[PDB]
């Protein structure tokens, strides 16, 4: 579904093809066959550009379209607090938040 | 219908500089900048406040504070014109003319 | 160091409680 242009953001009519072809390539197939093939899922997207272009809107929209959990977020340099060790404890906290769920519910 | 709360940061340039430029071991300046930026702009919403700051050089101001929605408005105070000079002098000498201590020559 | 100070805060709370039990 590509009402994105009319969803509320103009953007471009070319990105979505690449984005969701890669996403489908990654996550559509059943876990067992993907494991057997031993291919690695895509984990990581880079966005950049001048402000005021709707990057946050694009992020929310893409997060909503995919059937995933409510998106969790963090600040830009607040991660670098005036302390040595916070940059470890807080980051480990953020990752452990989902690690606990993965352990509980399993693979 | 709360009202208005107006806070003034005299010599705002004293405490606000580039976040990453500073190499001092302690990061007090960065922490205060972060706290103020979070307070002014963030998830929490404020609608009954007005912050105004004054500097004597806009050069030492980090761009994050100039971001629209926080300090979008700006204004320069240039030099007075001749007519403004006349009005200024009138104001500066009203008392003296009040007590008859100014010679008619001037 | 943050965990240390947090543990010491817990300790001071416990100390208050115990001195709040021994006095009475
Ligand atoms: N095509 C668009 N339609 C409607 N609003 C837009 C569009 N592009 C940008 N905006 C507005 O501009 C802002 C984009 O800010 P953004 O550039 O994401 O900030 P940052 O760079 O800090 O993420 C949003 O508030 C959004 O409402």
């Amino acid at each position: 579904d590509w009402n994105f242009e009319k969803m509320g953001i103009g953007g471009l009519d070319k990105e979505f093809s690449d984005i969701f072809r890669r996403a489908f390539a990654s996550r559509v197939f059943p876990p067992e066959i993907v494991e057997q093939m031993g291919c690695k899922h895509v984990k990581g997207i880079l966005l950049y550009g001048p402000p005021g272009c709707g990057k946050t809107l694009l992020a929310r929209q893409i997060g909503k379209m995919l059937n995933a959990r409510e998106p969790k977020v963090v600040n830009g340099p607040e991660i670098l607090n005036k302390y040595v060790g916070e940059s470890e404890a807080n980051i480990r906290k953020l990752f452990a938040d989902a690690e606990e769920e993965q352990r509980r519910l399993g693979a | 219908n709360s009202g208005l709360h107006i806070i003034i940061f005299d010599e705002i340039d004293a405490i606000c500089k580039q976040r990453g430029s500073m190499a001092g071991s302690t990061g007090v300046h960065d922490t205060v900048v972060n706290q103020l930026l979070s307070k002014i702009d963030g998830v929490e919403q404020l609608n009954n406040i007005l912050v105004i700051g004054m500097t004597n050089r806009p050069d030492l101001i980090d761009e994050a504070l100039l971001r629209p929605g926080r300090l979008e408005v700006k204004m320069e105070i240039g030099l007075p014109d001749e007519k403004g000079r006349l009005q200024i002098l009138h104001i500066h000498t009203a008392r003296m003319r009040g007590h008859q201590l100014l010679s008619a020559d001037v | 160091a943050l965990s240390e100070i947090e543990t010491r805060h817990s300790e001071i709370i416990k100390l208050e409680n115990s001195i709040r039990e021994l006095h009475d």
